[PDB]
């Protein structure tokens, strides 16, 4: 790249992160209309995957995607600088051996359509989306083959992504992402015990509860009445845990979740020696994203009126049929061998501060340099997926 | 230490578990008693009190004098209605007949607060709060209906107790209603029921009521708002009613109505 172009790229990193987290919070509010329970997806993975579809789209088909992802304010000198933004960021996530992240995407395209190699190579090289021709007319075979590809790339952790295939299918976009991190200060499994968890004010369940002692950053929003706790990972990533005060509605906060709100929390953080009680959990969630994306203004591409003619010249009638994301997140005690910090003594009038996550909570996993929101989630019951 | 939904010997209104005990709390304008369980009316605007039309029911009236929607009082100086209703006319006047015939109380609406996540297309979050120029004189001029906390509504009121759908004739009329789960209701109404709406079975078509009508439920001598009636599917002729799930808007109520 040129001098001014390299300038544009790094300058646009913050802006891309901010917009993608607002895209994320908007998509969260859509998902919440259909689901009350456990919830996790990846704003980054979705934006990466959908931005890949712009390579083939022209006109409103393309423009709506760009607006829907909150990316319209980015004006690059060359169109290809936006994909290079995504290429740089995902490669840095990859290079982090310390970060236990697995991510990828597929574009399963009906065999009628002659996929141009420009799209084919650029989608792989920039977004690592693999275009794979498929015969959907033989639906049961397409199901087995597609599931094979995802099986391979996830090393068996997602063995059968697909349950059903419409033989009328034109294009299916799949984004998968799996993560289990290592904490910067680990929990001691000797102190992990079965504690009560309030599914709600009238319903309790027993769950494994991890115990952590040392220096942690946190803050308390006096307006919304919620605690925000930073749990840093190895590999330059952090989980923010958002815990509403006891008589409050965790679901209610989602309407106010903005990039700006999170930033206000982050700069009001104070670090102190304290105790953290936090449940072990695993989430595995898949969503049909295309209808949710429609409600965020990404419409033409999921219609017969889509223009992906650049993606392939062959006709009748190239649109996207489905867009899937499946997200797997696991949390346990494991971390790097940090030395344990000293808590303050227990006196007659006080003991160390404590945040006890024994009721439903939200979490956000951020990459630290960029601020990119890799995971946005909600745990209402840690004993199920 | 746990809040027992199966029993009647615990809190009267709301409950909160933890420790090895449970802290009871009350609805709007009620004092927590000496026994830490009962809720006694304290303020003049003690919510949800009936006697022997309805203290909380109001009509929305336009500049020409035409009534177009219904609404329910939820605070001394605030009425809740649908967003569609609040956006139909620029100058809206709330009116009530409670404790008045040819002389209803008129009150001008100084501000309109459409929900921040209202979307006309999808029909999500179709509510608005209307601030009154002058507060209602409780209890003689009127009374607000209680707004329940989330879990209380969704585990104690709606699934267990029979409800009352009350409002103004579309062209006060009250009928009992009961809960129908989303899977069934979606197929009857040919829609997808969201987490912020739910369905009531009705012995009469939905078009019987005006937009802005409400479902209420009694509990230990107090009436709680659980639903608001807005845009009905399939013409509003079906014997099920799709209402907005009020229990999910408690934070919005506070954020707006506390200024
Ligand atoms: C009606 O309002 C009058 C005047 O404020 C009040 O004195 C009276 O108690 C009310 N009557 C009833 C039956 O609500
Ligand atoms: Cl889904």
């Amino acid at each position: 790249a040129s001098e001014e172009e390299k300038a544009w790229l790094m300058a646009s990193r913050q802006q891309l992160a901010k917009e993608t987290s607002n895209f994320g919070f908007s998509l969260l509010r859509k998902i919440s209309m259909r689901h009350d329970g456990n919830m996790v997806f990846s704003p980054f993975g979705m934006s990466l995957a959908m931005t890949g579809l712009m390579l083939g789209a022209t006109g409103p088909t393309e423009t709506q995607i760009k607006r829907g992802l909150h990316l319209q304010a980015l004006k690059p000198t060359k169109p290809g600088l936006l994909p290079s933004l995504f290429k740089g960021l995902r490669e840095t996530l990859s290079r982090n051996l310390e970060l236990g992240l697995t991510q990828g995407s597929f574009a399963f395209i009906h065999k009628d359509f002659d996929v141009k190699e420009t799209f084919f190579n650029l989608s792989k090289r920039y977004f690592d989306t693999e275009c794979v021709p498929m015969n959907f007319r033989n639906a049961s075979q397409a199901k087995r083959l597609m599931n094979h590809y995802i099986n391979k790339e996830t090393r068996g952790k997602i063995p059968k992504l697909f349950d059903e295939i419409n033989p009328e299918t034109k294009l299916i976009l799949v984004d998968y992402i799996l993560f289990k991190g290592k904490w910067l200060t680990p929990f001691d499994p000797v102190f992990t015990e079965v504690d009560t968890f309030h599914l709600d004010k009238y319903k309790t369940i027993k769950v494994p509860m991890m115990y952590g002692a040392g220096k942690f950053a946190s803050t308390f929003d006096k307006n919304f009445r919620c605690h925000v706790l930073k749990l840093p990972y190895q590999g330059n990533a952090t989980m923010l845990v958002v815990l509403m005060e006891k008589m409050g509605d965790h679901l209610a906060l989602e309407d106010y979740l903005t990039t700006d709100l999170v930033e206000t929390w982050l700069r009001n953080m104070k670090t102190r020696n304290m105790e953290v009680f936090f449940p072990k959990f695993k989430l595995d969630q898949k969503y049909e994203m295309h209808e949710l994306l429609r409600q965020m203004g990404i419409r033409r591409i999921f219609s017969p009126f889509a223009d992906l003619s650049e993606l392939s010249a062959t006709g009748r009638n190239l649109q996207v049929s489905r867009v899937l994301q499946r997200t797997v997140i696991e949390v346990d005690e494991r971390g790097t061998e940090a030395v344990a910090g000293i808590l303050s003594e227990i006196t007659a009038y006080s003991m160390p501060p404590v945040i006890k996550v024994d009721r439903p909570f939200h979490f956000m996993i951020y990459e630290e340099t960029s601020g990119m929101l890799l995971f946005l989630g909600r745990v209402v019951n840690p004993t199920l997926l | 230490n746990e809040c027992h939904p199966e029993r009647t010997d615990g809190c009267q209104h709301f409950c909160l578990p933890g420790q090895e005990s449970y802290t009871c709390s009350c609805a709007q304008g009620y004092r927590l008693g000496e026994d830490h369980k009962q809720c006694v009316p304290h303020d003049q605007c003690a919510c949800g009190v009936l006697t022997s039309d309805l203290p909380w029911q109001v009509k929305l009236t336009n500049s020409e004098g035409k009534d177009f929607c219904g609404g329910v009082i939820i605070r001394e100086n605030f009425v809740l209605t649908t967003a569609k209703c609040s956006l139909l006319h620029r100058n809206i006047t709330v009116k009530t007949y409670f404790n008045r015939s040819q002389d209803p109380l008129m009150i001008k609406i100084t501000h309109v607060h459409v929900h921040m996540r209202y979307d006309a297309d999808a029909g999500e979050n179709d509510l608005s709060l209307l601030e009154l120029e002058w507060p209602i004189q409780c209890p003689g001029a009127g009374l607000p209906v209680c707004t329940p906390e989330k879990d209380f509504a969704e585990h104690l009121l709606i699934p267990r107790t029979r409800g009352l759908l009350s409002g103004w004739a579309r062209n006060l009329t009250t009928r009992p209603v009961t809960l129908v789960e989303g899977e069934e209701c979606g197929q009857v109404l040919n829609v997808t029921v969201t987490t912020r709406t739910y369905c009531e079975r009705s012995s009469v078509a939905a078009m019987h009521w005006m937009d802005g009508s409400v479902v209420t439920r009694e509990h230990r001598g107090s009436w709680f708002l659980t639903g608001v009636l807005g845009s009905q599917p399939v013409g509003g002729q079906a014997h099920m009613v799709l209402v907005t799930k009020v229990s999910r808007y408690s934070l919005w109520f506070k954020q707006i109505m506390n200024a």
